[PDB]
């Protein structure tokens, strides 16, 4: 029925900037709703019926359109703005969602506190052996890493997991394991973290040997 | 203040039913509509159905019509949606919501959300979680300040709850999102903490895997030889 | 109907509208099914 789409995906905004959003439809409809959403949580009700404050939100923020052109604008972004925001008519049923553009905020570069840990005691015990690297409040969101066992050699057996925007510093931050056998992890002696990120301009590098404490 | 509170979500073979419950408070329940929304996990916002008040009027979605039963018992101000038959892209996180105040309400929007709670459609079987606790090897000494975490590791199905020092610690904490592997979720969690709070005070992550009923605090205890 | 003071009589997918002054209710669906 009125399926709704909305652009852009991914709007980047240095804070102090005005942005826009805009959410067209397959046909008329008289009213549109905007929601605002952060991970952990579900969707606030950001604006009401096209253009009302729900209440506690910032009157930096603004809602218009007709027809089959709505959109939702912010004069001045902030940092506490990063998120996902969704439009919502009910004009004509069913109702419809959607698929929302997410705000990203721009900062300085920020550089990665990085640090690593061995597997743990436990974890080697049960037959396990994790490595991991923690990879924290830096910018922009492009890091990759590299894992490298005794001499440098390259692994995969890899797993990445990022945040989101940091609402305070407008941060991003990221953790990286690699899992292998306990013989594996024993069997070989020194273990490496390599994160090539644009603030450094060669790899930044945390490492530790297998006999050790 | 209002409040909506979802719950029996969880875990469900293919072709199987389940009955969600939202318990509804802080308002005269039988003067609104109820509604069920779901987000997938790729993030979409689906509208599932809704039911009215008085007469009690309910209304589906199509791709869940006869599958789903939403209900209301309003001597329990309370709403249910039966789910039978259960499709995989069923998997979402199902909120029961509300139409808002009086001064913006009346349009279709959606004013006040529960809390989600969320809905695995899986032939996989329920695996509880391992904690490990990530702690120093050699140096990475005093930057002033120092940084652990937990590795949560092996289970099925999200969500899981970790915190550290059972929330008196939310001050620099960073908890990475799972990452689905074979049939099993994994998830990390660093705190930063002035290394004069370490070891001499102490430092535990507590994380909950309710699928499982797991509870279970590790302590981040220096590192033996 | 569109409009009508019992709110029920009115079988609007999504909550009426009220539209009440002072002594005045009136209810109003806005919301459409084709």
């Amino acid at each position: 029925q009125s399926v709704l789409s909305q652009s852009p995906a991914i709007l980047s905004a240095s804070p102090g900037e005005k942005v826009t959003m805009t959410c067209r439809a397959r046909s008329s409809v008289s009213y549109m709703h905007w929601y605002q959403q952060k991970s952990g949580s579900s969707p606030k009700p950001w604006i009401h019926a096209t253009s009302n404050l729900a209440s506690g939100v910032p009157a930096r923020f603004s809602g218009s359109g007709s027809g089959t052109s709505y959109s939702l604008t912010i004069s001045r972004v902030e940092a506490e703005d990063a998120a996902t925001y969704y439009c919502q008519q009910w004009s004509s049923h069913p109702p419809t969602f959607g698929s929302g553009t997410k705000l990203e905020i721009k900062r300085a570069d920020a550089a990665p506190t990085v640090s690593i840990f061995p597997p743990s005691s436990e974890q080697l015990t049960s037959g396990g052996a994790s490595v991991v690297c923690f990879l924290n409040n830096f910018y922009p969101k492009d890091i990759n890493v590299k894992w490298k066992i005794d001499g440098s050699e390259r692994q995969n057996g890899v797993l990445n997991s990022w945040t989101d925007q940091d609402s305070k510093d407008s941060t991003y931050s990221m953790s990286s394991t690699l899992t292998l056998t306990k013989d594996e992890y024993e069997r070989h002696n020194s273990y490496t973290c390599e994160a090539t990120h644009k603030t450094s301009t060669s790899p930044i590098v945390k490492s530790f040997n297998r006999n050790e404490c | 203040e209002v409040q909506l509170v979802e719950s029996g979500g969880g875990l469900v073979k293919p072709g199987g039913s389940l009955k969600l419950s939202c318990a509804a408070s802080g308002f005269i329940f039988s003067d609104y509509y109820m509604y069920w929304v779901r987000q997938t996990p790729e993030k979409r916002l689906e509208w599932v159905a809704t039911i009215s008040d008085g007469n009690s009027y309910t209304y589906y979605v199509d791709s869940v019509k006869g599958r789903f039963t939403i209900s209301r018992d309003n001597a329990k101000n309370n709403l249910y949606l039966q789910m039978s038959s259960l499709k995989s892209e069923d998997t979402a996180i199902y909120y029961c919501a509300r139409d808002g105040p009086t001064d913006s309400s009346g349009y279709g929007g959606f004013g006040y959300w529960g809390q989600g709670t969320l809905v695995t459609v899986s032939e996989a079987k329920t695996t509880p979680p391992s904690v490990y606790p990530l702690a120093p090897g050699s140096a990475a000494q005093t930057n002033s300040m120092v940084t652990l975490g937990c590795l949560v590791k092996g289970y099925f199905p999200e969500p899981v709850t970790v915190t550290w020092n059972s929330g008196s610690l939310s001050s620099g904490v960073h908890t990475f999102p799972a990452v689905l592997q074979s049939d099993l979720y994994t998830l990390s969690s660093s705190v930063t903490v002035p290394s004069s709070p370490r070891p001499s005070e102490t430092v535990t992550c507590n994380v909950a895997h309710p699928a499982s009923s797991t509870k279970v605090d590790k302590k981040i205890v220096p590192r033996d030889c | 109907i569109f409009i009508s003071d019992d709110k029920d009589s009115l079988k609007c997918p999504c909550d009426p509208e009220m539209v009440s002054q002072s002594t005045c209710r009136f209810f109003v669906c806005k919301c459409v099914e084709r």
